[PDB]
Formats: C-alpha cells, sequence, structure tokens
C-alpha cells in the first residue's frame, strides 16, 4: 500500500553549452502523495522552479513533474526526491 | 465539465 | 485510437506537499481546481472557447469542485469510523470521465479509492456498486438504494461527459490533435569489457510509441532495458531504451522506433 517512487530525469534537448534547455524530474507509480522533489545544480537547489498538478493513474498511484529552463555547459545536474518509504533521500543524477 | 453535487459516504 | 475526458481528483487528512482535482482531455491537462485558488481555472488557451456559449462555465465548476472537497473532508472522516481508525494520515481518491472510440462506441468509468486501495465503484450496465470490502458495504447500501442519483451518474458519464469531450476536442483540435515527430539519438558508454547502447527518443506526441533495439533486424530483448516515458514540459514524451552488446559487434544494433510522426519506421545506430 505504501509504494516508492520510480524517478526519471532528463533534458527536453541533448545538452548543448550555451543552448538553453528544460531540466526535469519526474516521479510516478508512488503512495501516498506527499512527496518533496528538489532539482539540483552542482548540489545547489535551483531557482525558478515548476511543478505539475498532482494526478494519478488507473492503478491509484501518483504522479507528479518538476522543472526548471536552464543553460547547460560542461555542470552536473541532479534530483533529489524525498518519500515516505525512502529512509534516506535519494539523489537521481542525469548523465550526457 | 465535472459532476454535480455529490451524496454522503 | 479513442478520445477521453478524465478527471482525477484526491484527498488527503493529515497534511503534506496539502486536495487536489485536475481534468484531462487525452493525457493533456486543460483544468484544474487550485486548492489554494478555490477557483476551477483554464490550464490551456483554448478552454475558454467555452465561454460564448457558457459564460458561467468558471462558477458553476467552481461551486461543484468546492462542493466535492468539501463532501471528501466528510468522506474521509466517515471512512474513519468504518475502518475503525483512531486516525493517521489517509488518502481519498476519485476517478471518473468517459472514452469515445473512433467507431463512435463508447465507456466510462466512475471510481474511488481508499488509501491507495480500490473502496466503491459505479457499474454503469447494472446500476449498482462494486464495494471491495465489508467497510464499504455501508456506503453500497444508500449508494445502491439511490436509484435516480444513480442514473444522474449514468447519464453523465454516457452523455453529458461524452457532449463536452466532443465540444473539448473541437476547441482544441489544433494542439490535442498534432504530431510532434519522434528526436532519436544512439549514445555508446563504455570503452571498458562490453559497450551499453542508449537510444534515447525525445520530443515526441502524442504519447504512444513502440521503440526496439534490433539485431540483423530483429526484435531483440536480451540484456534490454528500458526507462520511464515521461512527460517534458512542453507537452511531448522522452524515454531511453538500452542494449548491452558486444566487442566488435557494434554494427548488428540499430534502434528501432515507430510513431505517428514518422510515415517510415526510422532505424538509428551508433
Amino acid at each position: 500500500t505504501q509504494k516508492a517512487p520510480s524517478v526519471q530525469v532528463y533534458f527536453r534537448h541533448p545538452a548543448e553549452k550555451g543552448k538553453e534547455n528544460t531540466f526535469h524530474c519526474y516521479a510516478e507509480s508512488f503512495h501516498p502523495p506527499k512527496i518533496n522533489i528538489t532539482l539540483l545544480k552542482n548540489g545547489i537547489p535551483m531557482e525558478n522552479v515548476q511543478q505539475s498538478d498532482l494526478s494519478f493513474k488507473k492503478d491509484w498511484t501518483f504522479e507528479r513533474l518538476v522543472y526548471a529552463k536552464v543553460i547547460p555547459d560542461g555542470a552536473e545536474f541532479a534530483c533529489k526526491v524525498e518519500h515516505i518509504t525512502l529512509p534516506q533521500p535519494m539523489i537521481y543524477k542525469l548523465d550526457q | 465539465h465535472v459532476y454535480g453535487p455529490l451524496k454522503p459516504i | 485510437s479513442s478520445h477521453s475526458m478524465r478527471y482525477f481528483v484526491t484527498s488527503v487528512s493529515e497534511p503534506g506537499q496539502p486536495f487536489s482535482y485536475v481534468g484531462y482531455v487525452d493525457d493533456q491537462e486543460f483544468v484544474s481546481y487550485n486548492a489554494s485558488t478555490r477557483r476551477y481555472l483554464p490550464k490551456v488557451p483554448w478552454i475558454s472557447k467555452v465561454e460564448k456559449n457558457d459564460p458561467d462555465y468558471w462558477e458553476r465548476n467552481t461551486l461543484y469542485a468546492q462542493g466535492h472537497e468539501r463532501s471528501f473532508r466528510d468522506h474521509l472522516a466517515t471512512l474513519a469510523e468504518y475502518y475503525n481508525q483512531s486516525g493517521g494520515l489517509h488518502t481519498f481518491q476519485w476517478m471518473y470521465g468517459c472514452e469515445l472510440r473512433n467507431d463512435w462506441s463508447k465507456g466510462g468509468y466512475y471510481q474511488y479509492a481508499y488509501d491507495g486501495r480500490d473502496y466503491i465503484s459505479l457499474d454503469k450496465d447494472t446500476l449498482t456498486w462494486m464495494a471491495a470490502d465489508v467497510p464499504a458495504q455501508n456506503t453500497k447500501r444508500k449508494w445502491d438504494a439511490d436509484f435516480r442519483d444513480n442514473e444522474y451518474k449514468k447519464t453523465y458519464l454516457e452523455e453529458t461527459c461524452i457532449e463536452w469531450l466532443q465540444r473539448y476536442l473541437n476547441y482544441g483540435k489544433e494542439t490535442l490533435l498534432r504530431t510532434e515527430v519522434p528526436e532519436v539519438k544512439v549514445t555508446r558508454k563504455e570503452d571498458y569489457g562490453m559497450e551499453t547502447l542508449i537510444c534515447r527518443v525525445g520530443g515526441f506526441y502524442p504519447k504512444d510509441i513502440d521503440i526496439d533495439w534490433t539485431r540483423d533486424g530483429e526484435v531483440w530483448l536480451q540484456d534490454v532495458f528500458h526507462g520511464l516515458v515521461s512527460p517534458n514540459s512542453d507537452g511531448t514524451y522522452y524515454t531511453w531504451r538500452s542494449v548491452k552488446v558486444d566487442p566488435k559487434e557494434r554494427e548488428r544494433y540499430k534502434c528501432h522506433v515507430e510513431h505517428d510522426g514518422l510515415p517510415n519506421p526510422v532505424d538509428v545506430a551508433w
């Protein structure tokens, strides 16, 4: 009945230095819906962050999208997810 | 359009 | 290849991150009731077209959505009693909507869940309620006997919901029925002694897509993993698919992608 988040991080386009992009962190398949999702650039929370409304699937598990505009350069992007099923916060690093 | 008023459970 | 209108309502009793009410046409969100706003709000430009004929659309939906929020607070309190729970954090969820298929047949559903498990749902075809357990049989009672209200729901699911869905599809056809071409990129991960070939497929719409790694042209699933199909903020989708491939054997593997945006399927190698 408690279910842990399945999480995924990605850019809208494959990165390019100086070319503006959108960084996303997406969580799904979790329960209860309380969840905290923080976009990190080099470990520091990003500013100007947006988050979608809370919806769920036909199996009742919740979904949440979190994103922010950003300009890549050769600087690290990650996502910190906290949830009742996660005893420690879990960081999802974006590669490429 | 949302559904109208609901009844007690 | 059908279309649907879908509402998703979520109520939590002890607080968090704190009511939620979202409306979709074909997984495009078009309205939401911001439990902060206490207003049912537009989420896309095309839904304002409802205002010429129905200038009261936003007030009516707001009053109803507010009504549902108050009802859900009551529901959460009653279910604590039904399940005799002194009281922790609990969840009540409601999903309902209709489906209009391409053959002009239709379907609909109307379902409630307590703490993420089914609680009760309406069977439109028998006009009775399916309780998931013996506490829900309390609810099955009152509701099985409310013949008139049960018919409002059948009418809503079979007619009212379909009529709005058909209005919405015309209102928002330019974005609801668009296609965006997948963007397929193959990368290669480790030099040091097998390689993982990654196929990134992004920027596609609608959501439905067929991605497979092939080997000498044939679909291949050994040592093949895949990501979530996840939404970009511009309403487009993203995912990936990987395969572990062999020394000296890279050229046998291609990432095969089929989608409405591709008149012909694409096959991408490293």
